[PDB]
């Protein structure tokens, strides 16, 4: 619980610490138990056998699995004490050969069956590529699990339906511009002015024609409605000083062979922008 | 029946609205988590056999009174009913996590699925915690979590998809309710 | 819709099975395409306005006819009726592009057209002069890549022979 | 009707279970936001007829057709019970936000209000603009600060837009 | 100094004491001789363009208004 | 014969249409997910009288009782019917790992086998047990490539719900 | 210099620690924001040198002693100075802000500005009214609410960086009181 | 502490400039790349115990001349040093995976680095016999992602070319 390169890799806590096979047992106070339960069931002199999990194995614990183990130690008594078995003594893989049972240290008999290099010893399996390995000194012998030996009865009262369902939150992908539009037309209509009708929205161009006839924002605007008796003469000025420009020189492009034209007629409010206006520069008047 | 892409266009043509720009980033992500989806869809119809006769089981062992005289599971044909009951569920869901939307669950399955199961004299509560158990079973064979079982992937997380696949279920025990 | 997914799921629906090994194989086929075919539907989308007008003046280039009295193009409404019809069009291509099979042009724009371009007299070779005119207007380095312009010409000639 | 809590409590009595530690966590978080939930139900009430009529004058500039003889919000009758029922469905969308459970929403108002629409003829698919102009003038003012401290809320109008889309699936 | 120290302990040997890094420049100059002093220019244009900014160069010697400063000297 | 390319013919036959841009898409995937299956198939191919052998000593040893007198392992003759019976599986795998599909599982081993099995008295759970076994020896970068382990399991569990 | 990476480093390495899979929850929540602060990065460099003006001269207009005969921003020489060392200043801090850490606003710039304004004989009570000013610009700028130029951002909420600004322009006004 | 933002805010310091267009698009890339390195960053930290066991004692079997007497690792307290040192550097290797650059194996580990094992007569080919068995042990799917293994040994095989 210190130097793990200290006095070599011989002590008993530093051989499977520079192992890597199980960090989780240092990593939380699992090597702790484990070593009171050595203690309470005499196995200091007794031949025996212990299943490690792999760390993989600890990581693939559910999450309401592992809820039922910070909160009941009695739960994590039971479990860590039935992977260590004392029947048949200091075996080797060669001998979880057939169909079978073990019997833990304290739990009830574990049954096992063993086809070959496939052994499993139910809710587990043997993971045999490291897993032949025995100590002389407090004797006993060590095999690899894949998952954790757990037994139906100790997980009786853990459940997915308790608040460990997975839920994901949606989300809403407004923006600021379309928000900051949208917030002038909460206002009422004697306060909010040209503001009220900030929800309309951009239509495609055959919406603004002849059967459907949609309203432009621009046309609720006092712009769309002026009409003065007055007029600027044109001849006061010096020659130069009027300009006027067209908006193409090309016939068909100003008008086509049929009637959908930008420029000439009634067709050009039939375009795909203009259906919205600016009318969140000035004032609320 | 609608996939994750066909839902969108029906969405979009209630507007007159062209799919692009900002709803197509939304199913660019549908395309670059696409690896896992199959790669969770295929580990849930590998286990598909002893997902649903361990849910019936389970069912049973927590009220056995189902297997009683006057319970709804009582003989063989009753029983043999109850575990294809589940097994077309289980499929139904299998669907709708490949499409990415429970339009195919909700059209062929859960529609009328309630009027069934009150003719028949079918539990809901019983039926209801049949699904349940198959929820559990489902989440945990997406993540990686089932104690009986270890599958291989690629390392990473796939949150995401079995809380999507948790919301197929409950959409079953809001019907049959 | 007809899809890639909808295809599978069906298939393995009236055979009663689970998605099998080869169902998951196709839809593997779906995101080694889809960089082709949603770059197709994002160039379309962005510029649309510019296409459906370009394509609605090469139906009147071709069929001046269409101006003369009782015809399909007379009045203001006939022809924004006329240019509404090639948006529905382009529309729905841009849906095909989206969802990777022929389902919303089938459902929605050639389901029942043939018996509406007739009772209403709409001559259905300029329903197709439009369509044609933007299969060969397609430059295929210029505004797309490609397998983007594979992807969008096979799905401009699946209406041209479904309206011939 | 039942809310939040009462909906957990309904899915733990049919158990017959006691309520998790988990589960208590989780109810701790929602009376955690607790303030910034009764801060979006006060700026939707409180700019609720602004709200309903200037989401009905943007409806009627795009579906002129609509205020047309003829059409179904001709008359005064017809056009008061458009604007009536406009409000019966923020109504419920705000029950549905201060509760934080969808379940006065659809036994009181949305349960029913599809087999109205097709007995009267009234358009399904225009209810459905109405209701969607209503969402994003209420999840624009939901995320501006005007009189609130600064913090996140993206957690809570992800909630009030999934209300506004539940009320517009259940008529189109 | 800054843009010339290899190490982050070097650097704070430069901000905090400024005789070191008044120094440390003028000493990388003398072993690595980028100064004028060790410069022969290759060409009689070189001579020209060592000589157009070196007249930039004695212009701060001279103050704002061309007034001789105390450093040129 | 379920494989990518039958299900999408059987498909375009059911409605009376063409090959269409849903149907090339799913034969893309196949041709993406081949170099997978098709080294596995090589691998279970030259490396097949070993892995049937592992896996017919990987039953006995589970039942030892089916070497009873009275049983379905009596003597030599009934012991090597076993071998040929999961060496004809481990074949019909190597089958449906080069179409693409379940077809040749579906056909030939599937169909048919759970009345066979009844009536001359073979226990299923056998014939399961050692196809669980190369499930559970597969280690996916050493027998094989990493995707080649994928489609490997993804018949040998297609079998395994069949039986059970 | 340090940025929000090499901060974590410094820490651990003082206890000869590796960094778990807790001390990198907080990392993994900076790279996940990490979006939002190049977006407000830019928010304060793309008006920088109108921010300045703004502040200087205001600094001017309510201590008009500044511009009088024998002041510190009399002649043209000694006002153009001010003005670049306002935007000094305002340089290092955006450095600061897209860094995540203050280790090269505080060791740059301000390791031994305080000896140096004694010994010029720059005005204090008025030079913290520049780095004030300029505080109130840039969170203006990052929350979006300057009252005469908005821009476009996707939306959401940015208080978190608008008071890590606020935490750094007043090291400035701590670093020469 | 060379890092990716350190380089883009020390040459906009040298130039006296605003943080620009190329500086944001730099930290732009500390966001994809970053989730690749810190999962290799905690699959070290977690397991660290085993590989410095691992590699600590593949010094001592390629030379086992270290532990004569005179030479540097005679006796056990000057081997619990050099378990030690292989520590040290995995412990720096960490934090590289964490800060994007090189920034704490030059500071902390490569600074002064070459004159010390001159003065002391350590055999630096021993530091980086056990860094190059750390490389080529290393299996690629099953300690960690391919774009980790990419990321954890190009850490390594630069330490291997500073100290040789
Ligand atoms: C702008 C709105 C759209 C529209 C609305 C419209 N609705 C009606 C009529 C009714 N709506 C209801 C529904 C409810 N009434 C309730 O009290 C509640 C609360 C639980 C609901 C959900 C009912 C019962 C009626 C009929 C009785 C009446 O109010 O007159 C009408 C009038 C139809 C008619 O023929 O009079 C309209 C116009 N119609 C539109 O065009 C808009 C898209
Ligand atoms: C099939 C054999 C799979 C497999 C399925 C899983 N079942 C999981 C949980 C689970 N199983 C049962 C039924 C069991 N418990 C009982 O009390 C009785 C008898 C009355 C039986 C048959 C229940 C009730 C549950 C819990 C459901 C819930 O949480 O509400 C499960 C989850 C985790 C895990 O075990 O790893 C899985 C994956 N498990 C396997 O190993 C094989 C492959
Ligand atoms: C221009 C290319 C043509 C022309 C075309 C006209 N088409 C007309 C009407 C029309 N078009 C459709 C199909 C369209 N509607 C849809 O909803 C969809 C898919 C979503 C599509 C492709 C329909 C159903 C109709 C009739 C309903 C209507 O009035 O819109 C049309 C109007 C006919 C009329 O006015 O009676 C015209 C004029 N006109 C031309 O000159 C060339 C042939
Ligand atoms: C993965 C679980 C383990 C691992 C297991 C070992 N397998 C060993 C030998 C072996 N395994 C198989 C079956 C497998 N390999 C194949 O090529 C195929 C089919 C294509 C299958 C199902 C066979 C046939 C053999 C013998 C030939 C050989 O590989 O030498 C093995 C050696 C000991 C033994 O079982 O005899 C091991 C350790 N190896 C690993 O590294 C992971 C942890
Ligand atoms: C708080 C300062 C703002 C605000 C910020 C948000 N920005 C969000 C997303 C975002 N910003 C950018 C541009 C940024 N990323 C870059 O890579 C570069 C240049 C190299 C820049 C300038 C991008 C690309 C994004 C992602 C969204 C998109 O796809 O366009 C954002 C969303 C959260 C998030 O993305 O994590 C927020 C909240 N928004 C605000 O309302 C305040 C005023
Ligand atoms: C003409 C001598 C000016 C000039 C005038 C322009 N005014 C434009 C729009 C506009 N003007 C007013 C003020 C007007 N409305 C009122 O209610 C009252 C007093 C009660 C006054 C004097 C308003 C409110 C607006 C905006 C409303 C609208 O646009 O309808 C205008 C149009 C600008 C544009 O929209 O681009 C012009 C050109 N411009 C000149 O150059 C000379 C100096
Ligand atoms: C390739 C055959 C030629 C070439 C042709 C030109 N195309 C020109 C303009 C143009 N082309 C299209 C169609 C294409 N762009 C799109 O965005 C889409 C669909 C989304 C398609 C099918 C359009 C819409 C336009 C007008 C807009 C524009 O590009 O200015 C063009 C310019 C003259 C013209 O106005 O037609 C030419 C010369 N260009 C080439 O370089 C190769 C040789
Ligand atoms: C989210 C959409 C908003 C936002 C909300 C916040 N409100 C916060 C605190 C707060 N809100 C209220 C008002 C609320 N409580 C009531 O009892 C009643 C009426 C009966 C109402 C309307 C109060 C009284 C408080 C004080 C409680 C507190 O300060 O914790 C709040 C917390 C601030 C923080 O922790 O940062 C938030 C985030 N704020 C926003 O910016 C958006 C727009
Ligand atoms: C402006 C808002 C102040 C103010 C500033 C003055 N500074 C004067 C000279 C000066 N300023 C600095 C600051 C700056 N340069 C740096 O390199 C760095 C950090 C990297 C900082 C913060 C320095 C170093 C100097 C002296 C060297 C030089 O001027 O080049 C100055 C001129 C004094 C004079 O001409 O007698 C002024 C007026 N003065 C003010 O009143 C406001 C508060
Ligand atoms: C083991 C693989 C070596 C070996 C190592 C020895 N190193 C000895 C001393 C030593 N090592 C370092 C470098 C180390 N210290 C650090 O703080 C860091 C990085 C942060 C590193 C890499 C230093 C600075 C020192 C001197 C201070 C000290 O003793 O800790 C050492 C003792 C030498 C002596 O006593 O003179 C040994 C034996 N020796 C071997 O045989 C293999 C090659
Ligand atoms: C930082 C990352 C990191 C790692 C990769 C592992 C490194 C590592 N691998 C093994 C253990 C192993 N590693 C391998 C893997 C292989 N052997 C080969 O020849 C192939 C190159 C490769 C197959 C892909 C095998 C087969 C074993 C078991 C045999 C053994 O223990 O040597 C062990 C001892 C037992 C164990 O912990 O599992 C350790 C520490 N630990 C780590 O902390
Ligand atoms: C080509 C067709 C195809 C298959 C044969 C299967 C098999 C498969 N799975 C993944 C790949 C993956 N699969 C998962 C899924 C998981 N990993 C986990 O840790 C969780 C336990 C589980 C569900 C969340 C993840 C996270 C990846 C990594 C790639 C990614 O994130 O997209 C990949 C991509 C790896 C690669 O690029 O080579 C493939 C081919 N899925 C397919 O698409
Ligand atoms: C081409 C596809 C193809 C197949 C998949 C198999 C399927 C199959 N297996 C058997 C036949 C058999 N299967 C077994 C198997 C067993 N008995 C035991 O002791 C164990 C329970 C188990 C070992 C695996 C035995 C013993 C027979 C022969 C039955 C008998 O002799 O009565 C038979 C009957 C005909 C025969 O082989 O005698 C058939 C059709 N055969 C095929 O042709
Ligand atoms: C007597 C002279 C005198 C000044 C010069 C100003 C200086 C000044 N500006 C601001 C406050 C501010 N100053 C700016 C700066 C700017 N705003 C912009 O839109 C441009 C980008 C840039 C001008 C070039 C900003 C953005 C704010 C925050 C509020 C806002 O304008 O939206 C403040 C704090 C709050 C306030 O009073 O507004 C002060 C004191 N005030 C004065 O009393």
């Amino acid at each position: 619980a210190a130097k793990p390169y200290e006095s070599g890799y011989i002590a008993e806590d530093d051989f499977w610490r520079g192992r890597g096979i199980a960090a989780w047992v240092y990593a939380t106070g699992a090597n702790k138990v484990i070593a009171q339960i050595v203690k309470d069931f005499n196995l200091t002199d007794k031949k025996f056998m212990v299943f490690i999990p792999n760390d993989g194995a600890f990581a693939r614990l559910s999450p309401q699995l592992r809820k039922a183990m910070m909160e009941d130690s009695r739960l994590v008594y039971d479990m860590l004490a039935g992977h260590i078995f004392t029947s048949k003594g200091s075996a080797m893989l060669k001998d979880l050969q057939g169909a079978g049972y073990l019997q833990p240290a304290y739990g009830e008999a574990i049954g096992y069956v063993g086809t070959g290099r496939v052994i499993k010893i139910g809710n587990a399996q043997v993971i045999p590529e490291s897993s032949d390995i025995l100590r002389k000194n407090l004797g006993f012998s060590a095999h690899t699990l894949d998952t954790f030996i757990v037994p139906k009865a100790l997980t009786k009262k853990v459940s997915i339906e308790a608040g460990f369902s997975p839920v994901t939150p949606a989300k809403y992908v407004s923006t600021t511009k379309a928000d900051l539009r949208y917030v002038g037309a909460t206002k009422p209509a004697a306060v909010g002015g040209r503001r009220a009708m900030n929800l309309m929205k951009q239509q495609p161009f055959w919406m603004y024609g002849p059967p459907y006839n949609a309203v432009t924002q621009d046309e609720y605007e006092p712009i769309s409605a002026a009409a003065p008796k007055a007029f600027v003469d044109y001849q006061i000025f010096a020659p130069g000083t009027v300009k006027v420009s067209p908006d193409s020189v090309n016939a068909n492009e100003l008008n086509p062979v049929s009637g959908m034209s930008k420029y000439i007629g009634k067709t050009q409010k039939l375009v795909g922008d203009q259906g919205i206006s600016d009318r969140s520069d000035k004032l609320p008047m | 029946m609608l996939d994750a892409f066909s839902r969108v266009v029906v969405n979009s043509d209630a507007k007159a609205a062209y799919v692009g720009g900002s709803d197509l980033q939304a199913l660019k992500s549908f395309i670059a988590d696409g690896n896992k989806r199959l790669d969770a869809v295929n580990s849930i119809v590998s286990n598909a056999s002893c997902m649903v006769s361990d849910a019936v089981s389970g069912m049973i062992c927590e009220n056995p009174g189902l297997i009683s005289p006057g319970g709804n599971c009582y003989t063989n044909r009753r029983m043999a009913a109850c575990l294809r009951d589940g097994e077309i569920i289980l499929r139904y869901v299998s669907y709708a996590l490949l499409a990415g939307d429970a339009s195919v669950l909700e059209d062929r399955c859960l529609n009328g699925l309630k009027e069934t199961y009150i003719a028949l004299g079918v539990p809901t509560n019983s039926s209801i915690r049949a699904v349940s158990i198959m929820k559990a079973q489902a989440v945990a064979f997406i993540t990686n979590t089932a104690t009986e079982r270890k599958m291989s992937f690629a390392a990473g997380d796939c949150t995401s998809l079995a809380s999507e696949v948790a919301s197929y279920f409950d959409r079953v025990g809001a019907a049959i309710s | 819709m007809k899809s890639v997914i909808t295809t599978v799921v069906s298939a393995a629906d009236a055979a009663g099975r689970f998605p099998s090994n080869s169902d998951l194989e196709s839809i593997q086929g779906n995101i080694q395409r889809s960089a082709a075919r949603l770059e197709a539907a994002e160039k379309l989308a962005g510029n649309h306005e510019a296409v459906v007008k370009e394509a609605g003046d090469a139906c009147f280039a071709k069929y001046a006819y269409l101006k003369n009295p009782g015809e399909a193009g007379e009045n203001q409404e006939k022809i924004n009726k006329c240019y509404r019809d090639v948006d529905h069009y382009m529309r729905l291509v841009n849906y095909c592009l989206v969802v990777g099979g022929t389902g919303p042009l089938d459902e929605w724009g050639i389901a029942g057209a043939r018996e509406v371009y007739r009772t209403l007299n709409l001559p259905t070779s300029a329903y197709v002069a439009s369509i044609a005119y933007t299969r060969d207007r397609l430059c295929v380095p210029r505004d797309m890549s490609a397998q983007a312009g594979v992807e969008f010409s096979a799905y401009l000639d699946y209406l041209i022979n479904a309206l011939s | 009707m039942l809310d939040a809590f009462a909906k957990v409590v309904a899915q733990a009595d049919a158990r017959g279970e006691f309520l998790s530690n988990t589960q208590i966590d989780a109810l701790s978080k929602m009376v955690k936001e607790g303030n910034q939930r009764l801060d979006i139900v006060n700026k939707v009430t409180s700019n609720a007829s602004a709200i309903v009529t200037n989401s009905a004058r943007a409806l009627f500039a795009e579906q002129p057709q609509l205020i047309q003889p003829g059409g179904n919000a001709y008359t005064s009758r017809r056009m008061a019970a458009c604007l009536r029922d406009m409000e019966i469905v923020l109504r419920y969308v705000s029950y549905a936000m201060i509760a934080g459970d969808s379940s006065v929403l659809d036994d009181r108002c949305l349960n029913g209000l599809r087999e109205t629409y097709q007995a009267l003829g009234t358009p399904g698919s225009s209810v459905a603009v109405a209701i969607q102009k209503m969402k994003d003038a209420s999840v624009a003012l939901a995320n501006d600060t005007t009189g609130t401290p600064i913090g996140d809320c993206s957690s809570l109008v992800a909630e009030l837009a999934g209300y506004f889309d539940r009320a517009a699936v259940s008529v189109v | 100094a800054l843009i010339l120290a290899q190490n982050d302990h070097q650097e704070k040997q430069y901000i905090k004491y400024p005789k070191l890094a008044a120094a440390a420049l003028m000493a990388s100059t003398e072993v690595t001789r980028a100064c004028q002093r060790y410069a022969v220019p290759e060409s009689i244009e070189e001579e020209f363009l060592a000589a157009s900014v070196d007249k930039v160069n004695k212009m701060r010697g001279t103050t704002a208004s061309g007034v001789y400063k105390s450093s040129c000297v």
